[PDB]
Order: C-alpha cells, then structure tokens, then sequence
C-alpha cells in the first residue's frame, strides 16, 4: 500500500584502494572476539560439566 | 539373593558408567586447561599431553568393555545358570506354607518351648 514496488535497482561503486592499515586491524581484532568466543566456551562448557 | 553372574554383570556395568562420569570430569579439566593454555602460560604445557592421553584411553577401554557385556547378553542365552525343576516356586508356595504351618503347630504341640 505504501508504494508501487521498483524500489532496488542495480548500481555501480568502485571498491576502495586496499592498504596495510585496515585488513591487520580487522584480522587482529577478530582474532579478539573469537579469543572472547574461546573465553565463553571454556566458561560455558566448565558450567555444563 | 540374586545367583553369581549377575552381581558380577551388574558390577561390571557400574564401573562402566563410573568410567563415563570419569571421562566427562576429565573432558572438563582439559576444557579447563586449554583456557589457560591459550592465555600463554606455557608452566602447565606438560599436564596438557598427560590430560589428553588419559581421556582417550579412558574413553576407548569403558566402549571396548561395554562391547564385552553386549557380547555376554548375546551368549549366555540359556547358558551358564543353567535350567532347574527340583517343584516350581510359584505351585511351591503350596508346599512352604503347609511346612511352616506344621512347624508352628509343633511349637504350639510343646509347652516347654513356648518361652
């Protein structure tokens, strides 16, 4: 009822220059939220046992 | 009183689920311990072989004993305890009741044991 549906149409955008400087930062930082991940694990199995 | 086999049979199932409980505290010390291990303290690197060992043994000879007692349900199928008619219990009881009862009436029959 709120619109006539065309709403999504296909478009172009270029992908950003790659550097040093974000993918190490991301990686690492994933590293951390699945060394947290690992944390609640051992956390959560050490309770169920 | 149950006949011999089966207090054995029964013991034996015991200590299986006693291994299984074992296994699973053992699954939860090393859970424990590689917490720790990847907290980069490398002083109880050497428990960790130790704790990993003993689990798998632990859990491969309780399965390979359970294998065993699947086994004995297999085999002992009219064996060992071997059959016996020497009166059937359930007509018996007809025979332990007149028993007992003459038995009384004996110490009914004798006023000296009556004390």
């Amino acid at each position: 009822k709120v619109v006539k549906p065309s709403s999504l149409n296909s478009d172009k955008i270029p992908y950003v220059a790659p550097t040093k400087k974000e993918y190490i930062e991301l990686d690492i930082l994933n590293k951390g939220w699945k060394l947290q991940s690992l944390n609640e694990s051992k956390d959560l199995l050490r309770a169920s046992f | 009183m149950q006949p011999p086999y089966i207090q054995e049979r029964l013991k034996s199932l015991n200590d299986i689920e006693t291994q299984l409980c074992s296994m699973l505290q053992e699954a939860s010390q090393v859970t424990f311990i590689f917490g720790e291990l990847k907290r980069g303290n490398e002083s109880v690197k050497p428990q960790f072989e130790n704790h990993v060992k003993q689990f798998y043994e632990r859990l491969d000879k309780s399965t390979t004993q359970l294998r065993k007692e699947i086994q004995l349900l297999d085999e002992n199928v009219g064996t060992r305890l071997l059959p016996i008619n020497v009166n059937k219990k359930a007509l018996g009881q007809d025979t332990e009741k007149m028993e007992e009862q003459l038995d009384l009436l004996s110490a009914i029959l004798d006023p000296s044991k009556s004390k």
